[PDB]
């Protein structure tokens, strides 16, 4: 199990480990966060007690190096930082773990959770979406802007998701514009799939980073994303049986794990109602439809 | 965003525009076979693209030949009218191509987009307005040509006649919409109306009777009535 030490906390906060939170009082002597999962992404995240905008995040994998989180009173955050040397900080880690001032990543044995929520989520693939290569880990908040929100303000703090639009070119043939239009099979398959993201997983992590932004943060351009790599899904005839069998396990702990009370701000009436009711794969999402229908039928 | 009361001047601009309708694309008799089951049968059909600056008409003819073998038809027919519209605008030289499409129907947008990607300058456009142009094959030399099209078939035509010779694009597009208003509203008496004198013919290359100025007052109050006339008819108001 992995350890991400907090030289301090000088400002209350509420920090988030994964789907986690707790609450961190103006100079409480909190130390950080000990038996983290290793095998998994994790992102540790921010509310600030005196400003609910401060709203940011750290995606990383304790695979790929010591991090720690150290308030920065210049630019007001708690920032991640890489400690190269490995004695120095084992020796930090181990006086914080006996004197027990680090709380304990809260994982229940039978749950999944976690798991479920970033099985084909990939570290180095994050580092594409959030480009920043100096550092090992990623930052993302609820105001960063994608490339996409940008065509339509700096492109160094951008969420580069891969760009989806049903009225472009690459997602329509020239001669089979009804076809195309109304059975994205070619833009999911031959585009998307074979194209772009090479597999299934791929396509699958993207969606997943997608929504997990969406939720931790609020982003609202996660939020179009994860509805749109939902929906040429859902708007294509021909899928493999296999991804159609995952996106129902990976969109019912996405439906399961949401905040019952955030349902109305990141959930999209028209794709949901289109996707379960009307689309191609309308019947293709069992657990997903009666998750949704039980815990947001006002929605539908 | 869309044409509506407010903004109908900018119809008579000199940004080349084109209305299209596609009411009379996929044209149906339903009847009774033998088994007292009910079947369509689609006669020919025409896509309406008119310039309502200079009264250029371009009359596609859909010739029933083009449903043969084809399933969800109504859909169809709005693709099939993007489709052709595209083909349309590809088939002018630049200078002549549209700066905007209005489409009378709402379900036309996202078919004509696809269909225009090539062309990201043309902005495809809906309309508020009620445009009467359902009513083009209530005009006797359309409905002759399209119903006796044996294959697809482009028929160019001037629906002003040389109207333009005496009055604006304003004017000339208000007399259309009256007279296609009123053809929509009654047939019968409005057609009564346009030919109840004799003396008074249409041109062979023209659409509409030959008036004089003073012949276009009365025939265009007679056609405020009429659809009056029908509007107290309908609603007993
Ligand atoms: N697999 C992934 N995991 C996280 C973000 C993006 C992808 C796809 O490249």
């Amino acid at each position: 199990m992995n350890t991400v030490p907090f030289t301090s906390a000088p400002i209350e906060v509420t920090i988030g480990i994964d789907q986690y939170s707790f609450n961190v009082k103006e100079n409480q002597p909190f130390h950080g966060i000990k038996d983290i999962p290793i095998g998994h992404v994790h992102v540790i995240h921010f509310q600030h007690a005196d400003n609910s905008s401060m709203r940011y995040g750290y995606w990383f994998d304790c695979r790929m190096g010591n991090f720690y989180i150290q308030y920065d009173p210049k630019d007001g955050l708690y920032k991640m930082m890489e400690e190269r040397d490995g004695a120095k900080f084992e020796n930090i880690v181990h006086n914080f773990k006996e004197r027990q001032m680090m709380v304990s990543y809260p994982k229940i044995d039978e749950d999944d959770t976690w798991y479920n929520l970033t099985e084909f989520v990939q570290m180095d693939k994050i580092r594409k979406i959030v480009r920043k290569d100096e550092n090992q880990f990623s930052y993302v908040d609820s105001s960063m802007t994608t490339v996409q929100e940008n065509e339509l303000s700096d492109p160094a703090h951008s969420l580069n998701y891969t760009v989806i639009n049903f009225k472009s070119r690459e997602a329509i043939r020239p001669g089979h514009e009804m076809e195309d239009f109304l059975d994205k099979s070619y833009y999911l398959n031959t585009v998307m799939l074979q194209g772009i993201f090479k597999n299934s997983s791929n396509y699958f992590g993207e969606l997943q980073f997608a929504f997990l932004n969406a939720m931790f943060f609020g982003n609202y351009g996660s939020s179009l994303q994860w509805h749109a790599m939902i929906e040429l899904i859902c708007s294509s005839a021909t899928v493999p049986k296999h991804m159609l069998d995952k996106l129902d396990e990976i969109l019912y702990y996405q439906i399961k794990t949401l905040p019952e009370q955030y349902s109305d701000i990141l959930l999209n009436e028209r794709v949901w109602n289109i996707c379960l009711y009307s689309s191609f794969q309308k019947n293709s999402l069992h657990n997903t439809e009666k998750i949704m229908e039980n815990k947001y039928p006002e929605l539908l | 965003g869309a044409m509506n009361s407010s903004n109908y001047a900018e119809l008579f601009n000199n940004d080349i525009k084109l209305f299209v309708d596609d009411t009379n694309v996929y044209r149906v008799t339903v009847h009774k076979t033998f088994e007292g089951n009910v079947a369509t049968k689609a006669i020919n059909g025409c896509i309406f693209t008119l310039n309502p600056k200079t009264g250029h008409l371009f009359l596609k003819i859909i010739h029933t030949s083009v449903w043969a073998g084809q399933k969800r038809l109504s859909q169809l027919a709005k693709w099939k009218t993007a489709e052709e519209v595209s083909a349309l605008v590809r088939s002018l030289p630049k200078e002549e191509q549209p700066k905007q499409i209005i489409v009378t129907r709402k379900a036309m947008l996202d078919p004509l987009e696809v269909h225009m990607l090539d062309f990201p300058n043309i902005a495809i456009r809906p309309t508020e307005l009620r445009l009467p142009f359902s009513a083009a094959m209530s005009i006797d030399k359309l409905s002759d040509v399209v119903m006796k099209a044996t294959e697809p078939q482009m028929v160019l035509f001037n629906i002003y006649d040389d109207w333009l010779d005496r009055i604006s694009s304003y004017t000339a597009f208000s007399r259309l919409t009256l007279l296609l208003r009123a053809l929509k509203t009654n047939e019968e008496s409005a057609k009564m109306i346009l030919l109840s004198d004799p003396t008074i013919t249409i041109k062979s290359y023209h659409l509409w009777p030959s008036f004089t100025d003073e012949q276009w007052i009365t025939i265009e109050s007679q056609m405020r009535d009429l659809i009056l006339t029908e509007y107290g008819r309908k609603y007993n108001v």
